């Protein structure tokens, strides 16, 4: 084979349709389904799989008590077939760690996992299922990464890493990897002030990443990466439509080179597709908590600070629970453009439901279409009562 | 069980030599070194010397040189030490002991019961 | 002349009363110091070797450490059975030598 | 394909990082996880798997009562994917017997299993999943072997076998196999006095094995094997650092051609990498029992009887439980050196925990790196209370 090259553009997005759904929590009521969190989706040339961080126990077991924690070090990155539940008998382990990212470059897969204490943390980069290279911690405070699919171009796969206070000016680095080796890295530049958990997609040469600002605002930062040059810039999405959670109620005028205030020290991972008049933004529906999910069509959201929605689609009702979301694309699909897709984590259990001692999620995913299709919401559908 | 068993008490007149045996049991004799100390009544432990486990090279305390010799019989797992030209101030309990490296000294862990030699 | 002294030369303590015995080498013998325990009528027993390694079979009440050329042996509680003369041995280099010994008697 | 040839050297080892972990005991609380013991790790050209001896029952079942025994003859050697639990629905059986060893020579896999009574015991050598050759017992007392990965060079795979009293001068033989056939064997020579359970790795032509002396001491024996010549020698590791368990407290001066006394008739399988100044030793932390686990960097440990650690890393705390450990390498990985790796068995249940009637283990494994990475301990993490 050869490496994937990001030469096609993005398809016109008129509406979204169901791509996949595992119903992991419903199934897990009476089967050996693993407790997971922080899912993402990724596709190889002939297969799509779900990825998630496992807590090392089934939902129904007794070790699910206390899985609310983000790291226990019993945590690992696993992968299982699209729309099947993450069961104990069908999952493959990619690597071990409490934070991760992965992707396929056209020849093989790269996976990165971060493990260890909050101080002496470390990252291990795997390629073709073997460890290749490692990165130690530099700011000594929770080394962390994307929790999403990475995007490669001609073998080069840029990855965003953060190290430092989550309520302060943490540092940031971008590493450029090839076959698991480190070719370069850069300190973060541009006007974004704080970056965590980037969601990236490639298009017509170049990678766009939507990331989160957990420090000062509701206008998510964007990193624009040139994988050939191995250079980058950053800014915020100008649109007055705010996309983080919790967030302020929308203003008339947004901001571009500075975060938009009112909700400090918080936020949720999310995504956007930035393409001029073909621009779409994702966000929760409630401004107070992680519930609901919708897609809005907002022309020129990246640069127009007065732009507003002209269309949209509901994915999850505000009556349902939501979670982290992010983007992905199948870069080996036939056609003259890439079909944009995204996923949403649906969180059940703690911290919102106190009737159980665990936390878990179901996965729902959507892909775009050029047709105008109808809409339906997609609750995880589990009865919490059945676990009580 | 590792044990070291020494010869019983003897009395000598000055000018005589005395040979004190020490039989080993519970371990390979030739793998451990042997050393001796003596304790004169009311005194602490005076090192006599040390003999190496594989070659018997020996090392004698300087204040005893010319009067002392060490040898072993590997077929009977027995160590011997001999003093010559005894004096009344050589009265002491002589002890044999086993040393862990047999080629170097680092810790003498097994001790015999002691042999009292009286010179008069 | 590989020189070492003991301090106290003698002491006493009530059973259950924690004590410390020190040895001082002139030379920089490092870790090469062993501690022995001798009771009247008996061959000396071992307690500690290589400065701080306890000999198997020796009660956990015994411990020790060293700094510079100053070595110590101590105990937690004092056992009814550990009244003995204690000795340090310098195993660093031949001739191997012993300190004069420290006698711990019973307080009265 | 062709046979694997041990031409590369060993990579510099500055620190260790997580390679894998199954969390088998935690998972097994509410899933069909098999009771196992005495694990090892082995890699084929495109895959790493865990190997272990199964007791033929799940942990949670009633036949787990009494699995404390080393042989029941319901025992078999199984293999399952790296970092997955050894479940009943995903394991493959390599062969049957209560003692075993295995490896891949570059074309196919060899597996050896020992079965039968303590007297009329026998070994069956399998290759490419078919029985090929057999070895009967010669000293009539528990024929036993390595419990680790074997190492092949140009098709020749040396294997160490022991037969005789475990508290006496048992005999020993080394067999040289090719495609499952016996080409040669030798009586043990050199100065080692008792050998069991060898852990071996190959490097730059030649195989080094660290074995256990269950008779007279805490200074593990080493076998140095020349696979081309099919000759060997033996000695003990000279270093004053003792590595068996139970063991004496460390002396200033170690021994080389004779075992180091104080703890007779006991011990645990372990390993070392002997490479001059790149030498590392593994051992338990407690001297009294099988708990904790650490790696020490001890230059020239094989020959210098006064050598001491200059660096180290904690893998398992002394507060946790440990178990057998051993070495392995991926000999098909790309690069100019072999990356050293090792594994540790983490034993839970009997004989230390009387609240359960079973015994079982979890597996943790590590690989070296040239980077200086931070450290973290890795408990199995199961709550015994959940099985009570
Ligand atoms: C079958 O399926 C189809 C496909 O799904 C269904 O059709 C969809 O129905 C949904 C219903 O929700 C629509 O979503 C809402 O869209 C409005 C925006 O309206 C746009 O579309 C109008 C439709 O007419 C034209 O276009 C159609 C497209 O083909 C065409 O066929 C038709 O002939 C015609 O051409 C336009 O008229 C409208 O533009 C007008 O107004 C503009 C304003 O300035 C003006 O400039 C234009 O010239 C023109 O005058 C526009 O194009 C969204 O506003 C709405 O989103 C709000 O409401 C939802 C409801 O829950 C909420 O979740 C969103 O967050 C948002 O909520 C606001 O209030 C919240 C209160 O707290 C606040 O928190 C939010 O942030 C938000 O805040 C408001 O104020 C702030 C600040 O001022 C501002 O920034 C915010 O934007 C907002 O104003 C939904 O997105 C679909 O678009 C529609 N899709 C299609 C393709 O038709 C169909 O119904 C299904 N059938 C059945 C039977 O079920
Ligand atoms: C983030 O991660 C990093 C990486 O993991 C962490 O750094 C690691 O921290 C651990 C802490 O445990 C260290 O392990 C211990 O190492 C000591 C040995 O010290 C070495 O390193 C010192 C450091 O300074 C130099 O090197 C660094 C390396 O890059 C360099 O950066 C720095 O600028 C400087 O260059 C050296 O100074 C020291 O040498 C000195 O002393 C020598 C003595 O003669 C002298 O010759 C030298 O010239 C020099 O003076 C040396 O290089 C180990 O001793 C220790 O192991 C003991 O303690 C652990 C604790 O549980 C125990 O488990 C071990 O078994 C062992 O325990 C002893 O006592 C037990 C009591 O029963 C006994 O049973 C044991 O057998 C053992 O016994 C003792 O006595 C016997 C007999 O006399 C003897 O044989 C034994 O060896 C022993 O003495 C640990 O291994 C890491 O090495 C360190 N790693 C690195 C790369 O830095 C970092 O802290 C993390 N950060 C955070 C925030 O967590
Ligand atoms: C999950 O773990 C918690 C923590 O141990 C258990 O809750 C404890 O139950 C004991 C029972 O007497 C109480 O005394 C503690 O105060 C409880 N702790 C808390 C934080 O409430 C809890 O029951 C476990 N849940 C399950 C389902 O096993
Ligand atoms: C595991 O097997 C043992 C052995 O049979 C069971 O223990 C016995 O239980 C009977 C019940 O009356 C006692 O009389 C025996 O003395 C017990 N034997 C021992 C060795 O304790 C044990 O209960 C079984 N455990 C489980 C969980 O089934
Ligand atoms: C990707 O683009 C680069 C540009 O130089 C080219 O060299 C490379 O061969 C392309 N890869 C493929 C698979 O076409
Ligand atoms: C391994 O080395 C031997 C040495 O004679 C050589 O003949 C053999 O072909 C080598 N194997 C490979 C795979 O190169």
């Amino acid at each position: 084979r050869n490496f994937n090259n990001l030469t096609k553009g993005l398809c016109t997005i008129n509406s979204w349709h169901i791509y996949g759904k595992d119903n992991a929590v419903r199934i897990g009521e009476s089967s050996d389904v693993l407790v997971t969190r922080e899912p993402y989706v990724s596709c190889d040339p002939d297969e799509c799989r779900f990825y998630a961080l496992s807590q090392g126990t089934t939902i129904r077991g007794k070790h699910s008590n206390g899985t609310i924690h983000d790291r226990s070090q019993y945590r690992a990155l696993i992968s299982w077939p699209l729309s099947s539940p993450p069961t104990v008998y069908n999952s493959r382990v990619e690597c071990i760690g409490w934070s991760s990212t992965s992707c396929h470059d056209g020849k093989s897969r790269m996976s990165i996992c971060i493990s260890g204490p909050n101080n002496n943390a470390s990252a291990v980069v795997w390629y073709n299922r073997r460890p290749v290279a490692e990165i130690n911690t530099w700011a000594r405070n929770i080394l962390r990464t994307q929790e999403s699919e990475c995007v490669c171009h001609n073998g080069v796969c840029p990855v965003v890493f953060t190290d430092g206070s989550a309520t302060g000016p943490a540092d940031t680095r971008i590493y450029y990897f090839k076959e698991g080796k480190i070719l370069k890295w850069e300190s973060l530049t541009g006007t974004a002030k704080h970056i965590e958990e980037c969601s990236c997609y490639g298009e017509r040469t170049g990678i766009t990443c939507t990331c989160r600002d957990n420090w000062q605002g509701s206008n998510r930062p964007v990193i624009q990466i040139d994988p050939v040059a191995m250079t980058h810039t950053s800014q915020y999405i100008c649109s007055p439509v705010l996309t983080d959670n919790p967030r302020p109620n929308d203003p008339n005028i947004g901001k571009c080179n500075d975060p938009y205030p009112g909700n400090n020290n918080n936020g949720v991972k999310g995504f956007s597709y930035l393409d001029g008049a073909n621009t779409w933004l994702g966000r929760t529906i409630s401004t107070a908590s992680r519930s609901g999910y919708e897609m809005l069509k907002v022309p020129n959201a990246l640069t127009d600070d007065r732009s507003k929605p002209i269309q949209g689609q509901t994915i999850v009702l505000n009556a349902d629970w939501s979670g982290y979301s992010g983007s992905f694309m199948d870069y080996w699909a036939e056609g003259d453009c890439y079909r944009a897709c995204f996923y949403v984590e649906l969180i059940r259990g703690r911290p919102k439901e106190d009737k159980v001692w665990w936390t878990s999620n179901s996965i729902v995913s959507m892909c775009s279409s050029t047709e105008f299709l109808g809409q339906w919401n997609w609750p995880d559908g589990a009865k919490i009562e059945y676990f009580l | 069980q590792v044990q070291l068993v020494q010869s019983g008490a003897e009395v000598k007149r000055p000018g005589a030599s005395v040979k004190v045996s020490c039989k080993a049991s519970g371990y390979t004799f030739i793998s451990y070194g042997i050393s001796w100390v003596r304790q004169a009544p009311g005194q602490g432990l005076e090192w006599m010397g040390w003999i190496s486990a594989y070659n018997g090279n020996t090392n004698y305390a300087q204040n005893l040189q010319g009067r002392v010799t060490m040898t072993t019989d590997t077929s009977t797992s027995t160590a011997y030490m001999e003093l010559r030209s005894l004096r009344s101030d050589d009265t002491a309990v002589y002890y044999c002991a086993r040393v862990i490296p047999g080629t170097a000294v680092d810790y003498f862990d097994y001790w015999g019961q002691g042999t009292l030699v009286t010179v008069s | 002349d590989i020189v070492m002294t003991q301090s106290p030369s003698s002491l006493s303590a009530s059973v259950g009363d924690r004590v410390t015995i020190s040895c001082r080498a002139s030379q920089s013998i490092s870790s090469y110091l062993n501690w022995y325990q001798q009771k009247p009528g008996k061959a000396p027993k071992l307690l500690i070797y290589a400065a701080s390694s306890l000999q198997s079979g020796v009660p956990s009440r015994f411990s020790g450490s060293a700094s510079g050329t100053d070595f110590t042996l101590t105990i937690s509680s004092l056992q009814p059975e550990d009244f003995a003369t204690y000795y340090c041995q310098q195993s660093y280099s031949a001739p191997f030598t012993f300190g004069p010994g420290t006698k711990v008697d019973i307080e009265r």
